[PDB]
DNA sequence: ACTGCTTTCGCATGAACCTCCCAACTACTTTTCCTCACACTTGTACTCCA
DNA sequence: TGGAGTACAAGTGTGAGGAAAAGTAGTTGGCGGAAGTAAAGCAGT
């Protein structure tokens, strides 16, 4: 192997500000991802872990989700991203799991 | 002792331009100047009966990329210096082959003395 | 690449680096125009 | 110092500036023209003209050692080995080598034929080795209580 | 004349170097990779000022 | 009532920036005169 793709598969540096959403977006655009596969996050599963990640009362697990319900795209389906466009990194908060943190 | 050569080549010291340091007699010699047909080339202007005389045909970038420049008498003597430029690839890429009648194999109609010198 | 420029030196040229004016008309980034060289000559010698 | 600072079940430490000794004492001229990255004299290289730091270390910390372990003649005979033929310090352990034997080997506990000569050897090397120390560039050394303890271990001799 | 300086000789046979170029130890270029920020322009929102 | 515009926020064009293993280079160390007895032609005064 060459000495730059022997240097792209050892990960010296940990994605960061966003690399790995980016890339994810990458692969969501050269395969689809969407119209094949169920893009959808399993939004329930992700706050349980920020329920018990910070010790809150269970009553915020329900008082988020009728705040993502409320200000949601049909109600249910944070829908994951996909990008085939260009070297443009979405500044929209495309990305589903971004989406849920930030309700 | 000079036989055992020198990697210079045959340079022009006392000239002051740099195509007159490289004499046109040095690469190519001038007997050699006349044993090549000048308008089997220039009269046809053809994208398959202009690289149809070519010593090796290609499927490359640089071959055909200076080829279309101009369709002019300037370039007539350095029309030759390509036809000796492809020659000169079918050698230094070819080390396992060590005759002429393989040598064939690998080209399409080479030239006549200039791949015996 | 650099075994190519190694068969230059013997000739003579002062194998350099381009310049941003070299670099918009050639198909080259502005910025990477370090690792692509270009040989000219000088002409007494 | 973390070996010999712990002293629980440690290595006595002056066991890993043997090792740091072996491997890193050079005689390489200190070439001064390459620019250097990553490695700095005054502490880790170890060129001609300056003896290491931890070369120099191991010789107080192995004369120490071999003070609080009453081997005198190993590190004497050790010492012997290199003439840093640059230097002072390297001298004045040299010398001072010699003071702890005529310190030690001065006792005598009488209440007596080659223990007289012996101690006068090591009187002498005292002498000469601090003068070579002198000879040698800057290192001020006491020259005039180092003379005046070598007279207090002749009055135990008289 | 006898001068000097030659010179030939010897017991068998057995055994009885000098540049130079390669090495260690460093640094600095080499030869291709993936990863986004920036500069505008059309667009939709703002509140006019008579 | 109406249109000005100025903003706000969206969309398109374009190469500059951080990374590592190999390689190169860059400079040293380091190696392979107490021997005899005798003749001779050549010199000397």
């Amino acid at each position: 192997l060459p000495n730059y793709y022997v240097s792209i598969l050892e990960g010296s540096i940990s994605p960061f500000n966003g690399q790995l959403y980016n890339k994810i977006a990458l692969t969501c655009g050269m395969i689809h991802f969407k119209e094949f596969f169920n893009s959808e996050i399993s939004c329930q599963g992700l706050l349980l872990k920020l329920v018990m990640q910070c010790a809150l009362p269970p009553e915020f697990y329900f008082y988020t989700k009728q705040v993502i319900e409320f200000e949601e795209t049909d109600i249910r389906n944070l829908t994951l991203w996909e990008r085939t466009d260009e070297r443009h990194t979405g500044r929209v908060s495309n990305h589903a799991e971004l989406r849920v943190l930030s309700y | 002792d000079e036989i055992t050569d020198r990697p210079t080549p045959l340079a022009n010291i006392d000239a002051t331009d740099v195509e007159q340091i490289y004499p046109i007699e040095s690469i190519i010699p001038k007997k050699e100047l006349q044993f090549i047909r000048v308008s089997s080339i220039l009269k046809e202007a053809d994208k398959e009966k202009k690289l149809e005389l070519f010593p090796y045909q290609n499927n490359s970038k640089y071959v055909a990329k200076k080829l279309d420049s101009l369709t002019q008498p300037s370039q007539m003597t350095k029309l030759q210096l390509l036809y000796y430029l492809s020659l000169l690839l079918g050698v230094y890429e070819n080390r396992r082959v060590n005759n002429k009648t393989k040598l064939l194999e690998r080209l399409n109609s080479p030239p006549e003395i200039l791949v015996d010198g | 690449p650099s075994k190519v420029v190694s068969l230059f030196r013997v000739l003579g040229a002062i194998v350099k680096g381009a310049t941003v004016a070299q670099a918009e008309a050639f198909g080259i980034p502005k910025s990477t125009a370090a690792s692509y060289k270009i040989a000219t000559m000088k002409v007494p010698f | 110092v973390e070996i010999l600072d712990n002293l629980s079940n440690s290595s006595s430490g002056l066991d890993f500036l043997q090792w740091m000794c072996q491997i890193y004492s050079s005689k390489s001229r200190f070439v001064q023209n390459i620019n250097y990255r990553s490695i700095v004299p005054p502490f880790q290289t170890g060129s001609r003209t300056h003896t290491a730091k931890f070369a120099i270390t191991y010789l107080w910390s192995s004369l120490i050692n071999c003070q609080k372990s009453m081997l005198i003649d190993k590190i004497s005979e050790w010492v012997l080995t290199p003439p840093f033929m640059e230097d002072a310090e390297v001298w004045f352990i040299y010398a001072s080598c010699h003071l702890l034997k005529a310190d030690t080997l001065s006792r005598q506990f009488v209440n007596r034929d080659i223990k007289i000569n012996q101690v006068i050897k090591h009187i002498h090397y005292v002498r000469t080795f601090l003068k070579i120390c002198l000879d040698k560039g800057g290192f001020a050394v006491p020259s005039r209580l180092i003379e005046n303890q070598l007279k207090s271990f002749e009055s135990r001799l008289y």
